[PDB]
RNA sequence: UAAAUAUAGUUUAAAAACAUCAGAUUGUGAAUCUGACAACAGAGGCUUACGACCCCUUAUUUACCCC
């Protein structure tokens, strides 16, 4: 198209532009309908390759330092197979969790409210969240609900996980959480909820919205829990923490770690350690 | 050789029992499918041919098994082999502190009645039928093969009832073999691992796939035909008695 | 140490259960004798002093055990140890060709109900009681000790029912230990050999002397105090879990 | 099916090994008789026909086994099955107080070297040979079958050395199966009891004849062909792995 | 009671042997630390006081053990208890197809020599020493306690040599108990799981944390004092004989 | 209404460190290797550009509630 030549002049002005831009990145530049929108995307591409180059340069340096060290230069009970063994042990715990674990629902019904960038970050947070659950002493039985098979969220999940996706010990379904669990057992977590959570209940199914709203959309999560008459709760952030700055909507990885701590008989002081320290001045 | 032998196969309408029936009938034996009226055993018996009949019975019932053995004797004249493959399981923890949930006594009782009491009920009645047989040249009147599980040795979380029932089958294998030794009835037990049966298919697919991947070799669910092959080997080998054979691909079940 | 611990001992009015109560009470523990109303447990509890109470219950019934555990909680405030020593036996061959006699299903069921189902009934209910305990310094909330038999491994002629029940206890020891591991309840099983329990001391002297002579060393019937000593060792040792300990003087039972 | 398979049979000039060779060759397999130079294996190999060759070797020697496996590869092109049937026994008490006699260390060492170390020596070397095989449809590269004894579980008086060696074979069966699972080599162990081998006939006639009556059923010494039959069953069944099968007619050895 | 008893503790300079020595000496027994000269056995014996002496010996050597036992008799007058805790562990796969690496025969041999042959060497020589004791009121002349491993039952990848040696100890426990039963020497075996011995505690903290989490309950490495406690329980209990006790917190090792 | 503020895994600094995901049968620095991810609240602009500056939205905190 004309965009291939159009970007060329932008480089000459030194507007923080990457040297190499792949064709699939040019297609994403089509979505940028404004000068500012393009500027933010190029700045993203610039910083992406710059940290790639910086880490790569540190890789040849690391590789060179390793080979020089080796050139200069017993009874065991176990072979060193720990990473493999730990993965196997987690799988057994995961298998047990899918049969007896407490359900935790990640509601994937927020694709329409998220742009490309936000959807990417949602999957990153989901990857981290699942990892913390997998390694836990008492994992949740994670449910991915309202996950459309052909949707962008599903496609990105498959891309990040590759062949691991079919082997993840979680339940991913197109069906809603209301179709899988009794409505009285469902508690929809949202910071906008009027009801402040006091205790972690083991007989309840907590629902977390898979929704990274950098462009903040308050009440979207609460509205979903009111369209279908579901109970809502919010974290007692004000009750326990002297809040200073920042959004009170925490990330997915922070939420699951808070819930995991609470499920394992941790108190609110231990659980709220996963709230970013930059957002408060301590436990009141 | 199993040619001409008559086998009463408990739970023979599906899973391990059906695979045992198909193999034995294919090898020239006669089979009686002992299973519940709703099991669909009539269709399986018709499919296997004239050397297979369906005997509707509940193994927990003395009268039901007596009727089935009378049917077996009426059609084929004798009983040479009994294979106990009927079994149920529950997935229930003994006690869950977080949920405040206790394993039901009725759930434990139901599993024992079918798996353990049902097996013994068949054993004690088929032994009487086998006792009427004239001994062969080796002095043998019959072979009884029971189905335990690897859960009898490493039962998982939630498998207390199943493990108790299967551990009971393992426990009574040698005494019953000793009981029936004077009259020439061999008693053997197979402890299958993870097999492609409805008992395992009911689990979530992802759980089934992970468990199958954890079988050292071959890394797959057991094929029911493989169980049937071992059953035939036990029948043919006169010196296997009072033993439990693990058929599990070397798996050891974790919690 | 067992000082200050509260133990619920099923079948505690006689035999292994009584010896366990006498030792634990002598070592400073509190005992609840859970036995049948006609067992004479009231006299034994009175003999053992103020730190022992009699709780009439049938282990096979949920209501009776619940009442007994409520009595234990009311009297002593908590339950730390459960010792399952309640049990019966039958002597009956699976099938006797000469006499044309078949083991009754009722006899098999009765032994299973008391030995196996009764044990599980106590386990599942006491686990809920021990679950209410605050974990100790080692994270432990309780210890459950079951009584299997050597018959679970080499059951004699006529011991099919007993071997099945005891094989069931052995089978479910590990899964229940796995079930209760997050709660911090250790589950252990003792498999005693020939002990000088009232059942064996009432057996004919001809059989009794021979069986005592068949123990490699010491060549005598097991003293119930020796069972009690092992029970205490299990309670005191925090790392014994999910295991069956044979207490038999190295005997291996003949047919 | 074993047709076309190549089996290396240790101790194949007599006893269990020879019977295994006769069966497998009769079923269309090729056998390599690995036995001592003075064992008379050359005559046996000639008797079994063109599909059988004699490879003189001492299993305790790495070089001897390497030469034998090279002979097997040269003659038949591959190795699919290894059957470890070489073994020795010694009758010696650990300590005799009356005679003031102590078990010699060298007697214990010699039994371990042949039975236990010799088995491992063959396993570790044949695994390399089987590793060169292309996996079959089921991913299998070979099958290794070891011969333990019932002495691994109920060792008699004077069988300390033998029981240790056979207990070692049982102990390492699972780890080796786990070791070779990625390669697709199944590892199985047979634990025979009281077979009509020349070893058992070397005992006094009165003792062996009494031992025959001590087998519950059939009340006779094990036929070596019955061992061979089980070996074939293990080879044919893809899902038998990491397990010990007792082939003993339900006997449990007394002191 | 262990007061006044003399214990010969093999491998007593560290780990399970040292913990056993500390407990027994603390309970009023006399201990002889039998360990290699290069071990800090002399310092440990001096630390434990006048009731503990260091006897440098290699368990694989008949002469070394004879010298150590003579030292025990000279210092304390008799031997009442033998605890075999000396051992080595190697990790080596049987065969590695990708690397083309085969388990060394020498690696297998050296593990057997120390773990299995060394244990038997001590047993056969201490039995002679214990045979000279006057029997107690119970007819007992001594107690021998061996250390197997859970690897005897579920050996992991790379544990073939270790599992064989430990499986050999398990195998010979009953026959030796039967051998020494007329003499009145009890033979018992402990199969520890994961214990916080220096060999395990030297691992990276990431590995130590993972191993602790693998134990169902308590979710920690075994304390060597817990092993010592079980040793004392075995010594005090006259009816424990010919048995293997798993001390493992209900763990079952994965491949 | 006003003023400061706002790091979407975390923190530090004005780009790193720690983390995350996939692969690994690791001989005990795997203490590694190969990949994946890379967005300082959001939108729109200005400017040679800047994280600068100018606007609007949302959110947080502290004051203040009608002139
Ligand atoms: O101009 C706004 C707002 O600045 C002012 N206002 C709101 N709350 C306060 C307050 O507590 N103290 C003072 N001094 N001034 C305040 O009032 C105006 C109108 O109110 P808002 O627009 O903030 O609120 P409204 O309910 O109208 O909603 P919306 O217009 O924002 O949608
Ligand atoms: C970053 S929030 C999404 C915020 C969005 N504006 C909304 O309406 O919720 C991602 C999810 O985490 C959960 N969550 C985040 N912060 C929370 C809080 N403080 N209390 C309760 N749930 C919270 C909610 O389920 C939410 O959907
Ligand atoms: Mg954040």
């Amino acid at each position: 198209a004309a965009t291939r030549e159009f970007i060329e002049m932008w480089r000459l002005l030194g507007r923080e532009v990457p040297e190499h831009i792949t064709e699939e990145e040019l297609k994403t530049l089509m979505e940028c309908v404004s000068n500012t929108a393009k500027k933010k995307y190029l700045k993203y591409l610039y910083t992406k390759e710059k940290v790639k180059k910086a880490r790569q340069i540190k890789k040849e340096m690391k590789a060179a330092a390793r080979e020089e060290a080796k050139n200069i230069k017993k009874n065991f009970l176990f072979l060193r197979l720990w990473d493999r063994n730990m993965d196997i042990a987690m799988g057994w715990k995961g298998a047990q969790a899918m049969q007896f674990g407490q359900p935790l629902v990640f509601d994937m019904a927020y694709e329409n409210y998220m742009k490309r960038k936000e959807l990417q970050n949602t999957v990153s947070q989901l990857l981290e969240s699942e990892g913390w659950n997998r390694r836990n002493v008492d994992p949740f039985h994670i449910y991915f609900c309202n996950l459309k098979i052909d949707g962008a969220l599903h496609r990105e999940l498959v891309k990040r996980y590759q062949e691991k996706w079919d082997k993840l010990l979680l339940t991913s379904t197109e069906k809603s959480h209301v179709d899988l669990f009794p409505k009285d057992s469902i508690i929809y977590l949202t910071a906008d909820s009027p009801n402040v959570m006091t205790t972690f209940r083991h007989d309840k199914v907590y629902v977390i919205g898979s929704f990274v709203d950098k462009s903040m959309q308050p009440g979207t999560s609460l509205a979903k829990a009111k369209r279908l008459n579901l109970a809502t709760e919010c974290l007692p952030l004000d009750k326990y923490l002297q809040w200073e700055i920042g959004n009170k909507n925490l990330t997915l990885d922070q939420m699951i770690r808070i819930l995991l701590c609470l499920k394992n008989n941790g108190n609110w002081q231990e659980a709220l350690q996963f709230v970013p320290k930059r957002k408060h001045t301590g436990f009141l | 050789s199993v040619k001409g032998l008559v086998a009463v196969i408990t739970g023979g309408a599906s899973g391990l029992g059906l695979a045992t029936a198909e193999r034995l009938v294919g090898q020239g034996a006669s089979a009686v499918l002992l299973d519940l009226p709703n099991s669909g055993g009539e269709a399986q018996a018709k499919k296997l041919g004239n050397n297979c009949v369906f005997a509707p019975a509940d193994v927990t019932s003395e009268k039901d098994v007596q009727t089935a053995l009378a049917l077996a004797k009426g059609k084929f004249g004798r009983v040479d082999v009994a294979v106990n493959c009927a079994g149920i399981a529950v997935a229930s923890k003994t006690y869950n502190l977080k949920k405040g949930q206790t394993h039901t006594l009725e759930d434990f009782q139901r599993v024992l009645d079918v798996n353990l009491m049902g097996t013994f009920n068949v054993i004690r009645l088929v032994a009487g039928e086998m006792g009427q047989n004239e001994p062969d040249q080796g002095g043998q009147r019959g072979v009884i093969i029971n189905t335990a599980s690897v859960a009898a040795f490493e039962g998982q979380v939630g498998q207390a009832a199943y493990s108790a029932s299967k551990g009971g089958i393992v426990g009574m294998t040698l005494p019953i073999a000793r009981d029936l030794a004077p009259i020439g009835i061999r008693v053997m037990t197979i402890a299958p691992g993870l097999f492609g049966t409805p008992l395992l298919t009911s689990l979530p697919e992802k759980v089934c796939n992970f468990l199958a991947s954890q079988v050292p070799f071959p890394s797959r669910l057991g094929d029911p035909a493989e169980y049937a092959h071992l059953v035939q080997a036990i029948i043919e080998n006169p010196f296997l008695n009072g033993e439990v054979i693990r058929l599990d691909g070397a798996i050891r079940m974790q919690p």
